[PDB]
């Protein structure tokens, strides 16, 4: 499904 | 960017990124990386928002041609998509090209080297996503590869709650699920991963808790896709 | 793009929109366009999509940069803010030069002849936003003389709820709020043309009916956000 | 303010 984001957003 | 001073495109890549110019960002990071140097907390972040978005606009507009190309099944869907797909395929080359040398090999520190096998991890499980042909089972075994040894030094020098090994277990039970075939797998790491960070909290700081439990709730947010 | 049929291009250039790669897009429409035939109705959307998202995307970072340089008021800034603004010119110069070899010579219906005007008006306004130098005035004056040429055949050759008119002159108003220190003509011409379409909708099936009072919603925000 | 959109979205 998702992965990490990049920033905290 | 070989005359532009290490600083200046560090400095670049922040201002990048507040433009949303997320190409000039991963060649701004690029320019750095090419300078020698190790790369603090910080610079590795910016290196990955980089090329992250980057490959992650190239990722969403590959699926929408592939989705057209499936319906269709002239040339030039199947074209455009192959041209996008290269594209993609010489980002993550790039990449891999920045981890391989010298990234990874100077990195001694578990949160540097973790990181940048995590990277190296997902930039193979990008190009698993397009592969299709005699080396594809190769490039799938070398994100598990990576992902692996990423594990194995997460699991013995970081907390459950570090940010850096939660998102690692993240990304490779993605991995496991959508590459792998492998949902049992996906679904067993996601669950432990969150049960373990949870038993840990009590020792956090409020704002290591946020960072944490930010993630928890991405590893909650795939298992109550996958269940 | 020269080796590439033109229809194979504007295929492309509609999967590129769709896939939001609009740099493709604008690539493959240049490319359309030189090879030398006149554009339909249809193709000339696309060329104006395609450029104006790229060049839009580069109004809002060179805005953002420059934001931080007024502020700011080392290099690092200024010089990106820069590269930024020619990268801006260039896409501009670009546009300008296609409608220029020979759209608009070419272009001998009120349609056709009045949306190229209006495109070369907008580049003009784009390039008199980061306009500072000796002829800055000229390129004020350039964007004037392209929207007034497109006015005048308007409004001998359109009805007044026809969506190029109605666009151009929204646009028109934009330069003269935000380029021509003019806002009294802004609202003036906004004022205007939002009544002449008004009295004209009677005459207008549902489909036109939409679109004209799309338009008209526009023109009516930005009378509100300037009185 | 706003000038026109590309596409009528
Ligand atoms: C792979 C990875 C995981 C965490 C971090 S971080 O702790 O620097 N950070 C940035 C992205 C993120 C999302 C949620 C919580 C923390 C963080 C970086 C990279
Ligand atoms: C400059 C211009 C005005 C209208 C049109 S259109 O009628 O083809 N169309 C596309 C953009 C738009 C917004 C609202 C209503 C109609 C339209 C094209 C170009
Ligand atoms: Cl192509
Ligand atoms: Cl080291
Ligand atoms: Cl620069
Ligand atoms: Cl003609
Ligand atoms: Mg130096
Ligand atoms: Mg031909």
């Amino acid at each position: 499904a998702g992965s990490i984001p990049g920033r905290r957003s | 960017m070989g005359s532009m001073e290490r600083a200046s495109l560090i400095q670049k890549a922040k201002l990048a990124e507040q433009a949303e110019r997320y190409e000039d960002m991963a060649a701004f990071m690029k320019g750095a990386v090419e300078k020698g140097e190790e790369l603090s907390c910080e610079e590795r972040n910016l290196l990955s928002v980089a090329y992250k978005n980057v490959v992650g606009g190239q990722r969403a507009a590959w699926r929408v041609l592939s989705s057209i190309e499936q319906k269709s099944n002239g040339p030039e869907v199947r074209e455009y998509r192959e041209k996008v797909e290269t594209e993609l395929q010489g980002v993550c080359d790039t990449v891999l090209g920045l981890l391989d040398s010298h990234l990874i090999k100077e990195a001694g520190d578990a949160e540097s080297r973790v990181f940048y096998l995590k990277m190296k991890g997902d930039y193979y499980r990008y190009l698993a996503e397009v592969a299709t042909g005699d080396d594809k089972k190769r490039i799938i075994d070398s994100a598990r590869s990576a992902y692996q040894e990423a594990m194995d030094i997460s699991k013995k020098e970081m907390p459950p709650t570090n940010p850096i090994r939660l998102g690692l277990a993240l990304n490779f039970s993605v991995f496991h699920y959508e590459i792998a075939n492998s949902p049992e797998e996906a679904i067993s790491l996601a669950k432990t991963t969150f049960d373990e960070a949870m038993a840990d909290l009590h020792t956090l700081s409020e704002d290591s808790y946020k960072d944490s439990t930010l993630i928890m709730q991405l590893l909650r947010d795939n298992l109550t896709l996958w269940t």
